């Protein structure tokens, strides 16, 4: 019952993840960091980039307007 | 290496996920 968000991993992998406009980027961060690596895309350091706005993980994706056309890159840190 | 779709940055993470995640964050927000 969510959408299909869009992001960009730094790596250079575009692709998307599956998760609720409505939550806070941070069940995101769930996804892309099991998808990536726990150590490279920890939840903790999980932060997305929208149009040059930043996205702490305990923030709402929606805020960001995080349209599937478009994209928003995942960074993070250990 | 991690060709397989894994980065891991060999442990530049913080800067390579901060440096790459800026130079593609810009997907498109400067008219270029």
């Amino acid at each position: 019952m969510a959408v299909t968000i869009t992001l960009k991993t730094l790596q250079q992998q575009t692709f998307k993840i599956r998760m609720e406009p409505d939550e806070t980027v941070k069940v995101l961060k769930e996804k892309i960091e099991a998808e990536k690596g726990r150590d490279a895309f920890p939840v903790a350091g999980q932060k997305l980039i929208y149009a040059g706005k930043i996205l702490s993980d305990d923030v709402p994706i929606r805020d960001y307007r995080i349209d599937e056309k478009n994209f928003v890159v995942v960074m993070v840190t250990k | 290496f991690g060709r397989t779709g894994l980065p891991d940055l060999s442990s530049m993470t913080e800067e390579e996920q901060i440096a790459y995640a800026m130079q593609m964050s810009l997907q498109g927000a400067e008219f270029g």
